[PDB]
């Protein structure tokens, strides 16, 4: 119902309560697994499938 | 009450003098309910004897009406005694429940063998008959008051919330009496006090319109069978 | 020994009982086969044979079940009132 | 009293059965067949050979 | 479609198979245990309710005279239109 | 066939159990209005009219633990299926309403031949007596559709959306370091705008559908309701 | 004797293998059927006329009394005559659980012991046949048990174009 | 809506004012008013029996929407084949030189 | 002769027809705002209300442009 | 007789295991019990720290069964079919090949609707091996 | 004093609660269980292969056809089923040697 | 003073609840939580 509770009032306060240290570090999980991801996933040496055209999921489900 | 060894042992003793007693009993109660039911209908008024339909004003659902399908005797006593009508009465109380007991081994042949025994083990709705002395009577009059104590507060707890929650008295001698009329017995009540309720219910709920909930927890609190 | 054609376009034009029958003398066609191979090669029937089988097993099954309906006068009048003139022309002069 | 040691056992078994549930539990049906069953048949006839 | 697919329980555990003869077959036999002893007649509503509406059932099903045909109700393929077999 | 599965609610159970093994007050009700049917004072009713609230809080708090705890990613509405809902709809439904019939009360229907003795009775009343009779087995299928297909709409729009957000911001986050890079932080901006835009609609409207899945059955309930006066 | 409990399994045979159902047993079945109707029938018009004998006297005359739906004249006279012939004669009219096991308990006894019968009667019916399904039916009786298979195990009869199977 | 009180036997209009399909079944038509169905319903709307129109039609609508709906779809007989395949009567009786047990005795 | 096809572009055709639906839902929409400044200018005070029930109506309006483009989507990617 | 219906009939002492069962009792009391914590319906509470705490948990589970136990089918479907379409193929690959077609099972992903359509459209002319290579 | 939610144990007011309470949408609900089990209660082979896998049907294994070979063979060997029965085969026990030295 | 809990409210404003009546008022003129 949202109705009350410890609200910090910036991001320097979040370590000032349990439950919102852990909110934090959901957080930073959430927001840094995207550069991994742009990291990884556009890397130099990253290389299609060269089987990629023997299957696909196109064809199965159609 | 809870079911007992001890009250199953007392039971299963007594249960064919029981059943004899119990069978005595029906045939006086047979003779009694024969000359009150003659007399009512020879003496009774046309709309008791013909029992005249009342219709509820919501769903016209039939029930009895209080002044029209009851009537008192007022001279009984030449036919009837007390003592006889108050055996009728008790007869009446054990051979309902003789009568769903029957039923129900009727309906489930030799499976109700089991649900026998639970039904001896407690003296809630075994007939009095089956007690052949002073304690064990008064032990099965223990077992009917637990269940009275047990069934009425419910009852009159609904009564007293869906009138105030869906009404209020007229004037202040009807609020005092609808406020006594719900106290606890620890007190005395006054019935001339109390007695404006009952205007006061016949023009919210009359017998005529009772609903089956309510009728459930009286019959629950009347010690007479329900399922 | 030579397999029935059950395929769709043949099963179009045929009666209920008759591809039923043709199934199952396929599956026991298949299971025969089956049985010949492994006793031809020595080796136990059951380890082999119990797919052919268990569809012959649904066959029976299948071609048990129905029972043609007997030709009466409830079902003439039925099949009269539904198939009238107008429909069997109708029928005539329409694709498939 | 009482619904509080109800609910103290019940609060374990539910952390049991959601740790084995997300954890460990793996689901049927799998398209390399390396985990979970791919069902089986059940109340099948036996010692009955009239039926066949 | 592979937004469809994100729309399945995801808690599945095991599949079981049953034949509709046998557990018929086996609820047969139970329901003939329960109701054979003697000390359930016949004209208990007990016995009645077990076994009239059954019957009832079974001797409408026998009846059944019908000039379409009702493909098997178990077969093997039931998701060709223009193949009952 | 048997299929063995389990609810997605196992951790909300445990969370019920740790949290409610006390005692605690309720006050706000998704639907209130099964509480309070009569508004005008003096008026009673002899029917059960509020056997309808323990269905319809278990409901509430059944559909709540499910809808709105499904906006978290990969959460799965374990019942979503059509006939599953339609299953649901007739139990409540086609129960209230043989609570109504079995009361062998025929001129409770009257009502249903619409109109006034002033209109043609077989070819106007009667019609729309017809048609109103349909309206009500109408009315049911309509609930359970309207449940079902917000629902399925709503998190296929979510899952559309989530995806193409994946997208941009994998496979064209280097263009903030690039000279485009306001049109990526326009978009980026937008895209969170929608994000957020769609989180709130959705958690309104999944509170919403479950006001107007008990406003119909307590419609229904109240289509047959008669009031006395007390006197 | 309690014949469902055997005759539920040959039943179920037989809709298993009602192929094999000659015109016979088809005809059985009907009259089975036919016989089940006229039970219910009888049994509704006993229940409706232990209802009538029952009601009340004002109740009856509510109903058999004025005013006349249609007003021909017959249905007055009708309603008239009825009335009279229940309200002449002393009635005993009970209320509440007296009314629902005299009017229930005589139509259940009836309708059962009628369909009783009459499942024996269909036991010994198919007894007599001549057809597989009476073989089943002997057989099952004799060992008590229902042997699948049967019609191939004898080689019951075939249409001319369906012997194939049994040419070995 | 609101509370319905059944008409008096007094206000009740006589059966000769109720109209049919085309006009008042008076003398000479009075057996005609069986047959009528429009005039049954003026009839019944008349007299306050409005639920005869209304309670078999609803009840009507569960019974196909609960029972016989379902029943129709997945037992009902759909439209009969051109080609008909007639049972020929053949199966079933016992083959020539059988023994059948004999019956219980 | 019995003849089979299959044509894959349709199922764009039927996304763009279901796309439709949103005109009279995004008319929908103006239309309740538009009777909303109307209320307000005669009802100030109780203006409280109106705009809860503009916004409830909104959402009863946007379900049905959700339900359409559902549907474009299902014919969109499948 | 052999059961009581009553919950009276105590089966336990009223002091068996107190100290955990007062131990669980705080641990459930001291954020849920407060004025501030009404809840709507008794699914939504007012805590601001219940949903803080429990939404990142909740995330967390069910994304960690969905990448272990409900994508891994896909992932392993896509391997063997790409790859000889039996296991005994596939895990004749060295752990780097498998990753690298896992990888790129996951950049489809991420692609789907609306990455470039080459990733399983062949273009004509191309040398790569087509969908009858092992048949 | 008495009260059932207080005082009866679960199963107790669950009959209860379902009997003297809603008993009608108890009816309902069996009657709806009943239906959905004796109706919407099969699934065909066919029918598994297209959607019964999460991922689809790995015809690669044949899973479907262990499982009916496993079936098949369980009940052969339990009820000791004489699977070269001409009613099987259709054809007599010798022609079936004869095909077998045959092929 | 402890940390304990007290009389639940169900995060309601007695000054403005439909039952507001049944808490009493203090001098400051705010509605008690609890009876
Ligand atoms: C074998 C076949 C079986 C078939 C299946 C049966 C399945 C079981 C169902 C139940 C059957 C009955 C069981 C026995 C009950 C005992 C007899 C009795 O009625 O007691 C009076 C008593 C009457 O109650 P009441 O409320 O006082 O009556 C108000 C009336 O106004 C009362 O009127 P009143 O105020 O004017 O006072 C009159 C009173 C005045 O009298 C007295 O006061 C004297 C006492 C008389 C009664 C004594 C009863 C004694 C009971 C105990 C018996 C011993 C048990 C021993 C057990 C241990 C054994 C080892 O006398 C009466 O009570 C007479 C009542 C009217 C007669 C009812 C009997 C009709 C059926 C019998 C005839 C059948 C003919 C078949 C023909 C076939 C043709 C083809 O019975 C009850 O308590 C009612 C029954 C309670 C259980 C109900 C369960 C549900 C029943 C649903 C049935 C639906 C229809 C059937 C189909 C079912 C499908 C599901
Ligand atoms: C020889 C004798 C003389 C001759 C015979 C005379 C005639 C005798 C018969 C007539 C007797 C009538 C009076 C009876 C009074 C006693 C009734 C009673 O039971 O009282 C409660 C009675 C105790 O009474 P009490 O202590 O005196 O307290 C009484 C109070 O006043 C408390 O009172 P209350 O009011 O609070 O209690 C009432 C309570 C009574 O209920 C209970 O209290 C519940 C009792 C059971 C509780 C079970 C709890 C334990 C569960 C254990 C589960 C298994 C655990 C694991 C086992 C592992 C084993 C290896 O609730 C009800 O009344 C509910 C009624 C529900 C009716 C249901 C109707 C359904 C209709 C269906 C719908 C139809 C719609 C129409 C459709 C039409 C379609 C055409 O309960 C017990 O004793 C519990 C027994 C538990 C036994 C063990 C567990 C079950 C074992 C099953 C074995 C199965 C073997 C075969 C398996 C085969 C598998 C293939
Ligand atoms: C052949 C392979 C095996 C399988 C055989 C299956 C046979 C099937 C026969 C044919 C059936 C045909 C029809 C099937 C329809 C299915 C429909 C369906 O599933 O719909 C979904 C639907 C999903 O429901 P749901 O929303 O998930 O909620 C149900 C949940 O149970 C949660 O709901 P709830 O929380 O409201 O439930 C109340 C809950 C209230 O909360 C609790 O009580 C908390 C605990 C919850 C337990 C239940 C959840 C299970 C979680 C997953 C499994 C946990 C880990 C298991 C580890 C296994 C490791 C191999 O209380 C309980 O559950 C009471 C049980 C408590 C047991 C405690 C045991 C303590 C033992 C301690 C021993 C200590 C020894 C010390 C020795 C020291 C020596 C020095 O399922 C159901 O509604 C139930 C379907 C059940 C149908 C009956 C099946 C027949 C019975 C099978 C029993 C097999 C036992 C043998 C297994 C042996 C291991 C392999
Ligand atoms: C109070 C209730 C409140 C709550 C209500 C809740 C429900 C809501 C309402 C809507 C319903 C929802 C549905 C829910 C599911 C329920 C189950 C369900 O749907 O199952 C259907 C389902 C239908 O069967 P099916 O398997 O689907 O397929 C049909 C098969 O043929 C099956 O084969 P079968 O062998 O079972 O056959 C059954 C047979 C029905 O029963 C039978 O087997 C035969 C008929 C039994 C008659 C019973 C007695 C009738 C009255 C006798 C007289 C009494 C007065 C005595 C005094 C007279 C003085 C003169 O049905 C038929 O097939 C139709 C038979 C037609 C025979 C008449 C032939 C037509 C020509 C003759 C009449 C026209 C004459 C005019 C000529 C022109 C003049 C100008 O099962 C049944 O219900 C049938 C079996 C049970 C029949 C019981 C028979 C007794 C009926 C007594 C009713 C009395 C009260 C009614 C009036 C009330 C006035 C106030
Ligand atoms: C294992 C066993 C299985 C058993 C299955 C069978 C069913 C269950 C059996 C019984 C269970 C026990 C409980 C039953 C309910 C008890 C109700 C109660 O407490 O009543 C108290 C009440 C006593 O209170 P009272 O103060 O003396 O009088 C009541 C007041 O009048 C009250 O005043 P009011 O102001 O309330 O007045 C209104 C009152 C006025 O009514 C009455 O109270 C009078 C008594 C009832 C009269 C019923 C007949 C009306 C005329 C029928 C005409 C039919 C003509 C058809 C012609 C067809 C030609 C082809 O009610 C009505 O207006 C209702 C009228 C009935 C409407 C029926 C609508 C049915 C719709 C069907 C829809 C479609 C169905 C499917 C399709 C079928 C076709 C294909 O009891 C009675 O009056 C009679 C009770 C009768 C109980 C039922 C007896 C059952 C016998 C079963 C025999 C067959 C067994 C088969 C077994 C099969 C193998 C297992
Ligand atoms: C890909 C395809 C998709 C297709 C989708 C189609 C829609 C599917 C929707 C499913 C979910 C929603 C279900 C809602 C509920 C539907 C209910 C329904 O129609 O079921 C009817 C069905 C019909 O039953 P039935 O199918 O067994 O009918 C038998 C009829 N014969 C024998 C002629 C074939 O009911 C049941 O399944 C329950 C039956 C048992 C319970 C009732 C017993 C009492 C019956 C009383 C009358 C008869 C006896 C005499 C009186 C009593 C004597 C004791
Ligand atoms: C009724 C049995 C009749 C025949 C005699 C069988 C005796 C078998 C030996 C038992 C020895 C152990 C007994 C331990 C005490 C049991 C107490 C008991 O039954 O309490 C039930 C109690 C629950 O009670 P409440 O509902 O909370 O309240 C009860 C107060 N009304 O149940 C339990 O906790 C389970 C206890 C199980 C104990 C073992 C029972 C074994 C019964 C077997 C019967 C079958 C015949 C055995 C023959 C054995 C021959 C060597
Ligand atoms: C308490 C009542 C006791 C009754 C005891 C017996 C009374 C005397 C016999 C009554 C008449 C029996 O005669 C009965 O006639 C009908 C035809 O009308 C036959 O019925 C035959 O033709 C009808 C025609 O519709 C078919 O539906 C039915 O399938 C077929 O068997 C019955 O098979 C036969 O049994």
């Amino acid at each position: 119902m949202l109705l009350g509770g410890f609200v910090p009032r910036r991001f320097s306060q979040f370590n000032r309560d349990p439950c919102w240290m852990f909110f934090i570090f959901s957080v930073g999980f959430w927001l840094g697994e995207y550069p991994a991801m742009m990291i990884k996933y556009n890397a130099r040496d990253l290389v299609y499938d060269p089987h990629r055209y023997v299957w696909s999921h196109h064809d199965d489900h159609h | 009450m809870q079911g007992s060894w001890s009250v199953l042992k007392k039971n299963c003793s007594n249960f064919f003098p029981g059943l004899l007693a119990f069978a005595q009993q029906t045939q006086e109660a047979y003779g009694i309910w024969l000359r009150i039911y003659n007399r009512q209908q020879k003496y009774g008024p046309t709309d008791f004897v013909e029992q005249s339909e009342t219709f509820s004003p919501d769903y016209h659902k039939r029930f009895h009406s209080q002044d029209k399908n009851m009537w008192v005797d007022k001279e009984l006593c030449t036919e009837v005694s007390q003592k006889e009508v108050a055996r009728l009465m008790t007869y009446k109380l054990d051979m309902w429940r003789m009568a769903h007991c029957a039923g129900a081994l009727l309906a489930t042949g030799g499976y109700a063998i089991p649900f026998g025994l639970f039904w001896l083990a407690n003296d809630t709705w075994v007939p009095s008959s089956f007690n052949l002395t002073g304690e064990e009577l008064r032990a099965w009059r223990e077992a009917q008051d637990l269940y009275r104590y047990r069934s009425a507060p419910s009852y009159l707890t609904d009564t007293k919330w869906h009138f105030d929650f869906h009404a209020y008295p007229w004037n202040e001698t009807q609020e005092r009496a609808w406020d006594d009329l719900f106290e606890k017995n620890d007190v005395r009540r006054d019935p001339k006090v109390v007695r404006p309720a009952a205007e006061m219910y016949d023009g919210f709920i009359k017998f005529e319109l009772i609903r089956r909930k309510s009728l459930r927890h009286l019959c629950r609190s009347m010690n007479i069978p329900t399922f | 020994f030579h397999f029935h054609d059950v395929s769709n376009d043949a099963i179009k034009g045929m009666p209920p009982s008759e591809a039923l029958h043709k199934h199952l003398e396929n599956a026991q066609l298949a299971h025969r086969i089956c049985l010949a191979k492994a006793l031809k090669a020595g080796e136990p029937p059951v380890e082999k044979c119990a797919l052919t089988w268990g569809e012959v097993l649904i066959r029976y099954q299948a071609w048990s079940e129905y029972r043609p309906p007997f030709q009466d006068s409830v079902a003439q009048a039925k099949y009269k009132k539904y198939w009238s003139k107008k429909r069997q022309e109708e029928d005539d002069k329409n694709p498939f | 009293e009482i619904q509080s040691r109800k609910k103290y056992f019940q609060t374990l078994g539910y952390l049991v059965a959601f740790i084995y549930l997300y954890f460990l539990m793996p689901k049927e049906k799998s398209f390399s067949g390396l985990s979970g069953p791919d069902g089986h048949w059940i109340m099948l006839p036996k010692g009955r050979p009239e039926l066949f | 479609s592979n937004p469809a697919d994100h729309f399945r329980p995801n808690l599945k555990a095991l599949t079981l198979y049953a034949e509709r003869q046998h557990y018929v077959d086996r609820w047969l036999h139970v329901k003939e245990r329960w109701l054979a002893p003697w000390y359930l007649p016949w004209w208990s509503p007990l016995f009645q309710l077990g076994t009239w509406y059954s019957q009832r059932s079974r001797n409408l099903f026998l009846v059944e005279n019908h000039l379409s045909y009702r493909p098997y109700k178990f077969r093997r393929n039931d998701e060709d239109r223009n193949n009952p077999y | 066939m048997f299929l063995f599965f389990f609810c997605d609610l196992f951790w909300l159970r445990l969370l019920l159990c740790m949290y409610y093994c006390v005692w605690s007050r309720l006050c706000f009700i998704v639907y209130f209005n099964c509480l309070m049917l009569i508004f005008d004072f003096l008026l009673f009713c002899l029917f059960d009219l509020y056997l309808f609230v323990g269905l319809c809080l278990f409901l509430l708090l059944w559909f709540m633990l499910f809808n709105l705890y499904s906006l978290i990613l990969y959460y799965c509405i374990t019942y979503l299926n059509l006939y599953l809902l339609f299953c649901i709809v007739f139990l409540l439904y086609i129960a209230f309403l043989f609570l109504f019939c079995f009361l062998c009360d025929f001129f409770l229907f009257n009502n249903l031949l619409v109109g006034d003795s002033f209109m043609d009775v077989f070819f106007i009343r009667f019609l729309l007596c017809f048609l109103e009779c349909f309206s009500l087995l109408c009315r049911c299928l309509s609930t359970f559709l309207r449940l079902f297909c917000n629902l399925l709409s709503s998190h296929f729009l979510l899952l559309m959306f989530f995806d193409f957000f994946y997208f941009i911001f994998v496979f064209f986050f280097y263009g903030v370091f690039c000279y485009w890079f306001i049109l990526f932080i326009f978009v980026f901006c937008f895209c969170l705008l929608f994000y957020v835009f769609l989180y709130l609609l959705d958690l309104f409207a999944a509170i919403l559908q479950l006001f107007i899945f008990c406003n119909m059955i307590l419609q229904l309930i109240m289509d047959f309701l008669l009031f006395l006066l007390f006197v | 004797t309690k014949y469902e409990l055997k005759m539920q399994y040959f039943d179920e045979w037989m809709i298993r293998w009602r192929k094999f159902q000659t015109e016979s047993d088809w005809e059985i079945e009907k009259g089975r059927q036919w016989w089940r109707r006229f039970n219910m029938a009888v049994s509704g018009a006993l229940f409706c006329g232990l209802v009538l004998y029952t009601s009340g006297t004002a109740t009856l005359k509510r109903q058999y009394g004025l005013p006349h739906f249609f007003d021909i004249g017959v249905d007055g006279q009708a309603k008239e005559t009825m009335l009279k012939t229940l309200t002449s004669r002393w009635r005993y009219t009970p209320q509440g659980y007296g009314r629902v096991l005299i009017t229930g308990v005589p139509t259940y006894i009836l309708f059962v012991t009628l369909e009783h019968y009459r499942e024996r009667r269909r036991m010994q019916q198919y007894l007599q046949q001549n057809t597989v399904f009476g073989e089943q039916m002997r057989r099952l009786l004799s060992t008590g048990k229902i042997e699948e298979y049967l019609p191939v195990n004898i080689k019951a009869t075939l249409p001319a174009s369906q012997q194939a199977i049994y040419n070995y | 809506g609101e509370l319905f009180v059944r008409p008096k036997l007094e206000e009740i209009p006589p059966a000769d004012q109720c109209r049919g399909f085309f006009g008042p079944l008076n003398d000479s038509l009075k057996f005609l008013r069986l047959l009528d169905i429009k005039w049954m319903m003026n009839r019944a709307v008349a007299m306050r029996r409005e639920y005869l129109i209304a309670t078999p039609t609803l009840f009507t609508f569960i019974w196909m929407f609960t029972w016989k709906g379902a029943v129709i779809y997945f037992w009902g007989d759909r439209a009969p084949p051109r080609r008909m395949d007639w049972n020929t009567e053949e199966t079933g009786r016992l083959p020539l030189g059988f023994k059948p047990t004999p019956a219980p005795l | 002769s019995t003849v089979a096809i299959s044509v894959q572009g349709l199922h764009y055709v039927g996304t763009g027809l279901a796309a439709i639906a949103l005109a009279g839902v995004g008319l929908g929409i103006g239309t309740i705002f538009g009777n909303l400044l109307v209320a307000c200018a005669r009802q100030p005070n109780l203006t409280k209300m109106l705009f809860n029930y503009a916004i409830l109506g909104f959402a009863l309006t946007e379900a049905i442009g959700l339900f359409a483009l559902m549907l474009a989507f299902l014919m969109l990617f499948s | 007789v052999l059961f009581s219906t009553y919950r009276s009939s105590r089966l336990v002492s009223k002091e068996f295991l107190h100290g955990p069962v007062m131990r669980f009792r705080a641990l459930g009391e001291y954020y849920f019990q407060r004025a501030w914590n009404g809840t709507l319906n008794w699914a939504l509470p007012g805590e601001y720290r219940l949903y803080a705490v429990m939404i990142p948990f909740i995330y967390f589970y069910h994304r960690w069964h969905n990448d272990h136990t409900l994508d891994r089918d896909h992932v392993e479907k896509a391997m063997i079919m790409r790859w000889g379409g039996t296991l005994e193929d596939v895990r004749k690959l060295s752990a780097k090949d498998q990753l690298r077609v896992r990888c790129f099972t996951d950049i489809e992903k991420l692609y789907s609707a609306y990455g470039p359509k080459d990733t399983y459209l062949q273009p004509p002319g191309d040398t790569l091996p087509g969908k009858d290579f092992y048949r | 004093v008495y009260t059932r939610w207080k005082c009866d144990r679960l199963p107790v007011f669950q009959l209860k609660l379902f009997t003297q309470e809603y008993p009608m949408h108890a009816a309902v609900g069996i009657f709806t269980i009943i239906f959905l089990w004796k109706h919407m209660s099969h699934c065909s082979e066919e029918t598994e292969r297209k959607y019964g896998w999460w991922a689809g049907y790995p015809y690669w294994r044949d899973p479907i056809a262990r499982r009916n070979e496993t079936k098949y063979k369980q009940m052969i060997i339990n009820n000791d089923v004489d699977i070269t029965h001409p009613k099987w085969t259709g054809c007599s026990v010798e022609q079936l040697e004869e095909l077998s030295r045959v092929v | 003073v402890g940390n304990g809990p007290t009389f639940s409210t169900g995060g309601e404003c007695m000054n403005t609840c439909d039952i507001q009546n049944a808490f009493p008022m203090n001098d400051r003129g705010v509605r008690s939580s609890s009876p």
